[PDB]
């Protein structure tokens, strides 16, 4: 149904040679990339590291991609979880509070150690990713209850856990814990036509923050983000001319719906063009998801020859080559042909020497004159090497001055450079034809305008069109001269050259050929400007600085792909045109793979730039550290899609510290719901209290106490315990500070243990402080082991600095068939360590003070309300009602 | 006016003011129809557009189409002698919604 396909004239039809794809293309490219180096290191002696240069399944990496965008970060549950818990203790009326949070805190992740900064790395990053999981939750029908005349809230969603508590207490205690407990209200509750339930609940702050972001995004990302993402993939559309379904897309909302749109859909292309070593990779990914499939075509036959009687036939110059067939390899050498005409600067082509190949001269001299119309070398980029445009023009000085038919004149130059000559009676200067690639002569960019800008494209790092000969793809449809009018500067000059040096045959065939050539290229800048537009197109500046930098020798951040050509494939390639058929089945769904990818990219840069302070925040940590630690700790707990698209061309051997910190100062980012999750945890995780880490760790001798049973039952009413918890820090004048390395320096020269002993016979007292340090929380109802009332916060290797420590409590029972002095020894039993945390993990109350916790105002959804995602949704061919302006 | 869920009302009140609506601009097919009784309510009640609403994965989407035919028709009347003087007069009237 397309205008550009409809042929009204037999001259464009042709036999089907063979057929092409995306799919194939991407691994073909793939594969003759490493084959290169691996021959290469093959045939030489080198001295490197092992990399195993293997080819992945391009297709399984971008379904895994594809399947990576419906998978969630949020649940929805009917109750909160429990945030403080009591204990028990022999008296009636007072109790422990203990804040459960820290106590799963302080189990997650590994003991901290000086010799292992990986491992400190991973710790920090499984805390994190804890905090966050922990918050990330919804409320949705929540029980209540009516109680005189209004609604209250069950017991059991307020988040705090004290039904051991109500068996011991006293009638009154119990009337007025029942009492608190009925005034939990829920917010306007009699109003019949409410949507959600409020109420007031217990909560850790931590999990409390990320709840309130998750509450504010789902609030504010509405109808309005929907379609501006659906208004720009209509832009998209409109720039890749896709057809469209009657059905439109209608701003119509029920009432008892909640959306939730974890992506937004316009992508910054920064931040895919930022990872270091990916031009590569974007190319094949450009491949693999925008080319379309099509077809060879080979020209009419009836271009070469005419029959005027049955017996009468016209002879073509080149009967040999047109019925040749090509080979395997020449085939591969075309497809590549193509790849680089479709790929400007990003891919370009060498000679292949085969001293085993046995072919006639005559096709290195036809090629020669092939080569200067097929590609360009200079002026705005290149299609080729110098090397091989060098060759090119050696071979069409052989092919200009070999005269099988009657000699003509030939006056030479001074100079010995090819082509240096005049030919012909009207003397044509051949030095025109010998490239040059700063004014682009000799080739299809000769006196002609290649690169165009138009109005803005969808995507805003690729504003450039292409070209190629001039001819505007429109051209096909809206035609500008006649049909003998189809020209441009390059063909004419060598068809001028070519009748002066008394080659006749030769130039009727181009001459007869030229339209069938002008639109080829014609379909090859309709595929360009259309189908290929993408994310992980080249920018524009990159694009202008390939070819200065290739002509200078300089270092290059994009150096492009070189691959190696015979010479009958320059000739196979002028006799065949590419005509799509079929769009990509990829093209619809290509967005949201650019979107999934930049976001979970944006994530891992968060995650690592917080961790890049690390060492300058507690530098005696992290003595051995690399910034090549925290990467590999972030890329540990990162999806194996994401890694597996940036590690495609095998750069993650290859690159070092100094490309990693200049990635990670790039300011670039693509938002998205776990992003601002995630820096919510991290904003969270700033205060190294939260992640049960400390460096308030003191030495004091104190001796446990031994009270006087001279009353058991008043005894037991106090709640008596013992803990190693301080209150405050010690004051100033009366703490001896140390560090690590004046500890180990008096530890070699075998004298930190007199020291110490000098300093707790003073009744003094020592910090350790400098490094961080894992804690742990334990409870005794007994005499605990002399493990932990005798743990030193260092040991003997030499010295290990830091040491896990335990904060234990310890609670004192008696029976009433105690002796009233049973529990004095003789002589006193020490402890030495002491911790600062300033947090409230646990805390003695009195039962009037059990619900004081409830301070957290909880917003949950009714029963009635569907929560939906539609995330799904963002595909590229669908249309609105009120187009966005 | 889908978009806005009036359409329907807009016609609505349009038909009520006694007002005419053309559909567009394309050129339609006319047939020619000759009839002896009450047509069929395809012919009479027939409108000249369809319009579909659907709900998939929680949006909302509509379809609207313009009928690319129309229809002339003659009505003839017959009568008989055992008919009363108000044999053909009806509480509410028959609605016919096409002119050409």
């Amino acid at each position: 149904q397309r205008p550009e396909r409809i042929k009204t004239t037999p001259y464009l039809e042709g036999d089907v040679l063979s057929s092409d794809s995306g799919p194939l293309l991407s691994v073909f490219a793939l594969q003759e990339i490493m084959q290169k180096v691996r021959q290469v290191q093959a045939d030489y002696m080198t001295a490197t590291r092992e990399v195993d240069f293997t080819v992945p399944d391009v297709q399984k990496i971008l379904d895994d991609i594809k399947a990576l965008a419906a998978e969630q970060v949020y649940k929805i549950v009917k109750v909160p979880s429990i945030s403080f818990r009591h204990i028990v203790m022999q008296s009636r009326d007072r109790v422990l509070r203990v804040d459960t949070y820290y106590e799963e805190m302080s189990q997650v992740g590994d003991v901290i150690t000086e010799d292992e900064p990986e491992k400190f790395y991973s710790t920090i990053i499984k805390k994190v990713r804890f905090i966050r999981g922990k918050g990330s939750f919804i409320l949705h029908d929540i029980p209540t209850r009516d109680h005189r005349g209004m609604e209250v809230a069950e017991p059991e969603v307020l988040g705090v856990e004290f039904k051991n508590v109500l068996p011991v207490l006293t009638a009154e205690h119990r009337a007025m814990i029942q009492n608190a407990l009925d005034g939990s209200i829920i917010e306007n509750g009699n109003v019949a036509t409410r949507d959600v339930d409020v109420f007031i609940g217990a909560c850790s702050e931590p999990v409390y923050r990320i709840y309130n972001r998750l509450q504010g995004y789902i609030e504010a990302v509405q109808l309005q983000e929907l379609r501006n993402s659906i208004g720009w993939l209509e832009r998209l559309g409109h720039r890749k001319r896709i057809t469209y379904s009657q059905e439109v897309l209608t701003d119509f909302r029920r009432q008892d719906t909640i959306w939730v749109l974890a992506l937004q859909l316009p992508v910054n292309p920064q931040v895919v063009w930022d990872v270091p070593r990916s031009s590569i990779a974007n190319l094949i990914m450009n491949i693999a998801t925008c080319l379309p499939t099509g077809e060879y075509i080979a020209p009419n036959p009836r271009i070469s020859s005419i029959t005027l009687t049955q017996r009468i036939t016209t002879t073509g110059p080149f009967a040999i080559l047109t019925g040749s067939t090509p080979t395997a390899q020449q085939l591969n050498d075309v497809r590549k042909i193509y790849l680089a005409l479709m790929f400007p600067g990003q891919i370009i082509l060498d000679l292949k020497i085969d001293p085993g190949e046995r072919m006639d001269p005559a096709v290195r001299m036809v090629a020669g004159v092939v080569g200067h119309l097929l590609f360009t070398a200079g002026g705005r980029f290149t299609n080729l090497t110098q090397n091989m445009a060098r060759q090119l023009d050696i071979a069409l000085n052989d092919y200009l001055l070999y005269m099988y038919n009657t000699r003509v004149q030939v006056n030479y130059g001074p100079t010995g450079e090819p082509l240096d000559f005049q030919i012909g009676r009207n003397q044509y200067d051949c030095n025109v034809f010998r490239a040059d690639f700063a004014t682009g002569t000799g080739y299809n960019g000769w006196a002609t305008i290649d690169v165009e800008y138009r109005e803005p494209a969808p995507y805003v790092h690729a504003q450039r069109y292409i070209r190629y000969c001039g001819i505007d793809s429109r051209e096909l449809i809206n035609p500008t001269t006649y049909g003998i009018g189809m020209t441009y500067h390059c063909y004419n000059e060598m068809l001028r050259m070519l009748v002066a040096a008394g080659k006749d045959s030769e130039a009727a065939y181009f001459r007869s050929m030229l339209p069938f050539h002008m639109v080829r290229f014609a379909r090859i800048n309709q595929i360009i400007n259309e189908d290929l537009h993408s994310v992980f197109s080249l920018p524009d500046d990159m694009f202008n600085a390939l070819l200065p930098d290739l002509i200078a020798g300089a270092h290059q951040n994009a150096d492009p792909v070189v691959l190696d050509v015979s010479w009958i494939s320059l000739w196979f390639a002028f006799n065949r045109s590419f005509e799509p058929t079929h769009r990509n089945e990829m093209l619809e769904v290509a967005p949201l793979i650019e979107s999934v990818y930049a976001s979970e990219l944006s994530v891992m840069k968060v995650d690592m730039r917080h961790l890049s302070l690390m060492q300058r925040r507690f530098p005696d940590v992290l003595i051995q550290a690399r910034p090549s630690h925290f990467w590999k700790a972030v890329l540990n707990d990162s999806p194996e899609a994401v890694k597996a698209v940036m590690n495609l061309s095998h750069s993650h051997n290859f690159i070092n510290i100094r490309d990693m910190m200049r990635w990670v100062m790039l300011p670039s980012l693509q938002p998205s719901l776990k992003l601002a999750l995630e820096e919510e945890a991290w904003a969270a995780a700033n205060d190294f209290e939260d992640l049960m880490l400390t460096d308030q760790v003191y030495m004091h001798r104190d001796m446990l106490p031994e009270p006087r049973l001279d009353d058991i039952e008043r005894f037991r009413q106090e709640g008596f315990y013992y803990t190693n918890m301080l209150e405050a820090p010690p004051e100033i004048d009366r703490v001896v500070q140390y560090t690590y390395e004046i500890a180990r320096l008096q530890a070699n020269m075998g004298q930190f243990r007199a020291a110490l002993r000098r300093i707790m016979d003073d009744d003094d007292w020592v910090r350790f402080g400098g490094v961080l340090r894992t804690v742990r929380v334990k409870f005794y109802d007994a005499r605990p082991p002399d493990d932990v009332l005798q743990g030193l916060p260092f040991s003997y290797d030499t010295i290990k600095y830091a040491t896990e420590t335990t904060i234990f409590y310890l609670i004192y029972n008696v029976e009433f068939s105690n002796t009233p002095d049973s529990l004095v020894l003789i002589n006193p039993t020490y402890t030495m360590t002491k911790v600062f945390i300033n947090k409230r993990i646990v805390e003695r109350v009195r039962v009037g003070q059990i619900l004081a916790v409830l301070n957290r105002r909880f917003v949950a959804y009714k029963g009635k309300m569907r929560i939906m995602d539609i995330t799904q949704s963002l595909k590229m061919g669908t249309k609105l009602a009120a187009p966005t302006v | 006016q889908a978009n806005m869920g009036q359409f329907r009302a807009a016609l609505r009140r349009i038909m009520d003011d006694d007002d005419w609506v053309r559909f567009g601009g394309v050129l339609r097919t006319v047939r020619v129809k000759f009839y002896d009784a009450r047509p069929p309510d395809d012919v009479l009640q027939g409108l000249p557009f369809s319009y579909d609403t659907n709900e998939r994965g929680g949006l909302a989407y509509a379809t609207i189409k313009y009928a690319t035919e129309t229809t002339i028709f003659y009505l003839i009347y017959n009568v008989e002698f055992s008919n009363t003087p108000d044999s053909l007069v009806l509480i509410n009237p028959t609605y016919t919604m096409t002119k050409v």
